[PDB]
RNA sequence: ACUGCAGGGGAGACUGGAAUUCCUGGUGUAGCGGUGGAAUGCGCAGAUAUCAGGAGGAACACCGGUGGCGAAGGCGGGUCUCUGGGCAGUAACUGACGCUGAGGAGCGAAAGCGUGGGGAGCGAACAGGAUUAGAUACCCUGGUAGUCCACGCCGUAAACGGUGGGUACUAGGUGUGGGUUUCCUUCCUUGGGAUCCGUGCCGUAGCUAACGCAUUAAGUACCCCGCCUGGGGAGUACGGCC
């Protein structure tokens, strides 16, 4: 338990699950990954639902320690960053670095095949 | 439609390379 | 006698310490096999795009040498052998 | 590099020999020419230990110079290459402009003529011998004593090399053939390069002639044995073993390394 | 290379005269040099095939251009083939 | 539409400045229709950026 | 031949990096992952996540397109050595030396095969779970061979424009690529126009069973080569070559 003069938010959302934490600009975790927590299974925790009640709990585990400005990486196409973000403001802390960013590999690793509906 | 001209061949070589993968030994190499 | 541009990169401390003798010191050598030195202009110091394992900033070297193909790839071979050769491009001049 | 026997009698279908072509018609200097003598796989008391060295051929050996110790600031040029029956690769002999013949394994396709540098102001351009302090990290070398002044031994047959991964405070990264990772004091000397004669894998020997002439027993299978000379023997009808593989001792085929061995600190990654 | 001083040396020496470029002797004594360095490209890399379908062409060249000379003269025919070699 | 009378003095790498206003913020490369380019240039541009980049001028990804 | 121009044309050597996987360490924890839904599985021995650092293999985003080059298959991460081909203008040279081309020789994706290396990710086979009446298939997990590299073999495919090659000629227009050159000669436009190649569209005649083609003809017309002559049995058998 420690005092947070600044953290650093970390979002990735799926089309079946998206998580939430705060690192330390060092490069530690301060606030852990509260999606799952939720007690929703397949593709219900994949929800803007989930995503607002992770956001509600990462909120509760910042104040654990004490924060009130988070720069925010986001990253991961699923069902609404948005959800998780206005979440977040609900929340209340400061957005700072609101900038995405999205993994964009130049082209290399061959994809597997799902496509088979 | 005009596959219909190409279905045929296909039938037909495959029957005969699974008659073949049945027998690509003494089954047949001896022969 | 083939016209290059050839740019280096290097912690600009060494560049200060050694502005003529790091360099003088193989392209002399290109001189001794036969070549002919035009340049060994410098823009200072600059920050790179992005850091190469360490040194953030570094310099921008340019030489244009035009010697013989050879002695060149020689050149090149000594550099990229000494630890004080960061990215060094060789480009021509021609089609 | 390898020419392939023609099938003519049975013996000599598939089998086939190094062309050595990178060999000049030299004969060895008799001032480093040294004798030796089979042991068999006999020790000093008399009893075999190695049951397949029997037999083989007569065959000297030469004095290969490791500890190098002339390379303060000297060169010296190659001017022969020259078979060394002992070893799976060849060797260059060189000679010091002060007068010096010396032997020692040949890494590139090196020849006649060819300039050598040794000490520590030397570049690293194959043949040279200098300490890894002064190497850059991301090539390939050869002949790596583990001590300073011990003597190279790692890396010494065709094909093999030691990739550095880096260095430490006072330590080195090496990548051995095998793939393990371990540490060394960086004072260590090494050879710049690999051995270029990477092609005795790819040699079959032929007849079982050939390996008599070398000096390899046959190795006679623990199975026929019978049972009080080995675990696996006995039985009618041909069988295997009762309970599992064991050396004819019993052993299990486990890991034999001493586990406290005053290496662990050296040792980082272990092979597959 | 190919380049104009060889053409010219050449020109000087299997060539009829300066401003020469329509002899056949000319044409395939260019051609052969051409040969000689492409074939000696080819001695190594051992893989542009593509290069190598030029150098065949080439090759068709020359023979088409001796058989010309071939309904043309034997004296010149003779004296080429002393300067090079048939195989 | 670019490089009218402009054809005496090249680009190559030394003008960052320029080729920024020919890449994205990112720095993502410019189609020739943006500018109204020709093709020549638009591969020399090209090969340019590149370079650049190799030698970190620029960024391969300005996030 | 000369001069200029474009070009992912090819080989070889060197080589950068986003990113993925793995690993070391740190943080911090009970869910991750996955779907149509769900499971199998992964994770309590600290997974996933996240920071830093390290290894390694593969492919090389943006440019990049309707576009370029190549006989074609095919070829676009960078630098560099070597090296092929093509186009315009010039018209310096020869003076029919042209075209085609059975048989023949050579190049020839991917898959596959030999020997040997490499082997990140992916992924036949395979295994397990799910689905189904059943599912040796789809779906998901994990995962071998293989994909990759050195040197060799087989020589197939929509190796397709389902259009052999060359040659000459015949409504136009619109777009595009390369280059040359005129009027507007700066009206800046680097436009319009002429000309040669290549490219994509629409379109007159003509042709075509129709669909459609149409200055890149599937039109007019010559030369050469090649192939068929109902579908199946069959591009298989016997034979012979590789």
């Amino acid at each position: 338990k420690k005092n947070v003069p600044h953290g650093a938010a970390h979002i990735k959302s799926t089309f079946n699950n998206t998580i939430v934490t705060i690192t330390d600009p060092q490069g530690n975790v301060i606030a852990w990954a509260s999606s799952g927590h939720v007690g929703f299974k397949g593709s219900r925790k994949s929800t803007p639902f989930a995503a607002q009640l992770a956001a509600e709990n990462a909120a509760r585990k910042a104040q654990d320690h004490g924060v009130r400005k988070v720069d925010v990486f986001v990253k991961g196409p699923g069902s609404g960053r948005e959800t998780a973000i206005r979440s977040l403001q609900a929340a209340g802390l400061e957005v700072g670095a609101i900038s995405d960013v999205t993994p964009q590999p130049h082209n290399g690793v061959r994809p597997p095949k799902r496509r088979r509906v | 439609g005009s596959v219909i001209k190409k279905r045929r061949k296909r039938m037909s070589k495959k029957k005969h390379r699974k008659l073949l993968r049945r027998t690509r030994v003494q089954r047949r190499k001896l022969g | 006698m083939r016209p290059y541009e050839i740019m280096v990169i290097l912690d600009p401390t060494l560049d200060e310490r050694t502005v003529a003798p790091s360099l003088e010191t193989f392209l002399n050598v290109v001189r001794k096999d036969g070549g002919k030195v035009e340049k060994v202009d410098i823009w200072g110091k600059r920050r790179l795009a992005y850091e190469i394992a360490k040194h953030a900033e570094g310099i921008y070297v340019v030489i244009d040498v035009k010697a013989a193909p050879a002695t060149v790839s020689e050149l090149d071979r000594q550099l990229s052998l000494n630890e004080s050769v960061l990215r060094t491009k060789v480009m021509r001049t021609d089609k | 590099a390898i020419r392939k026997y023609k099938p003519t009698t049975p013996g000599r279908r598939g089998a086939s020999v190094s062309d050595f072509a990178e060999i000049t018609r030299s004969t060895p200097e008799k001032s480093l020419v040294r004798p030796l003598h089979g042991r068999g796989g006999r020790n000093a008391h008399g009893r075999i230990t190695t049951r397949h060295k029997g037999g083989g051929h007569k065959r000297a050996y030469r004095m290969i110079d490791f500890r190098r110790n002339d390379k303060d600031g000297v060169n010296a040029k190659v001017a022969h290459i020259e078979y060394d029956p002992n070893r799976t690769a060849r060797i260059a002999l060189l000679h010091y402009l002060d007068g010096e013949k010396r032997y020692i394994i040949a890494p590139n396709g090196l020849s006649q003529g060819d300039v050598v540098e040794s000490g520590a102001n030397a570049d690293i351009k194959p043949g040279n011998n200098l300490p890894l302090r002064n190497i850059p990290a991301g090539t390939l070398i050869h002949a790596v004593e583990l001590r300073p002044g011990g003597g190279a031994k790692l890396a010494r047959s065709a094909g093999s090399s030691i990739q550095l991964l880096g260095k430490e405070a006072s330590y080195a990264s090496l990548r051995m053939p095998s793939g393990e990772i371990r540490r060394v004091d960086v004072r260590c000397r090494a050879t710049v390069g690999e051995v270029g004669n990477a092609e005795q894998a790819n040699i079959n020997w032929g007849k079982a002639g050939r390996m008599r002439w070398k000096g390899k027993r046959p190795s006679v299978r623990g199975v026929v044995m019978n049972p009080v000379d080995h675990p696996h023997g006995g039985g009618e009808g041909k069988t295997s073993g009762g309970r599992h593989p064991v050396s004819p001792w019993g052993k299990p085929e486990g890991r034999t390394r001493n586990a406290n061995k005053s290496s662990n600190k050296f040792i980082v990654r272990r092979r597959r | 290379a190919l380049t104009a001083e060889q053409k010219k040396e050449i020109l000087r020496s299997y060539g009829l005269h300066e401003t020469d470029t329509g002899s056949p002797e000319a044409q395939i004594a260019l051609l052969t040099k051409r040969i000689a360095d492409l074939t000696e490209h080819l001695k190594v890399h051992k893989h542009d095939h593509h290069s190598r379908r030029g150098l065949l062409l080439l090759v068709g060249r020359r023979r088409r251009l001796i058989k010309y000379i071939s309904q043309i003269d034997v004296e010149r025919y003779r004296s080429l083939i002393e300067r090079l070699g048939l195989r | 539409c670019v490089f009218c009378a402009k054809k005496d003095q090249a680009i190559d790498y030394k003008d960052t400045a320029l080729l920024r206003t020919y890449i994205s913020e990112r720095g993502k490369i410019r189609a020739r229709r943006v500018t109204g380019n020709c093709v020549q240039h638009q591969r020399d541009i090209a090969l340019a950026v590149k370079n650049a980049r190799e030698v970190a001028l620029l960024p391969f990804t300005s996030s």
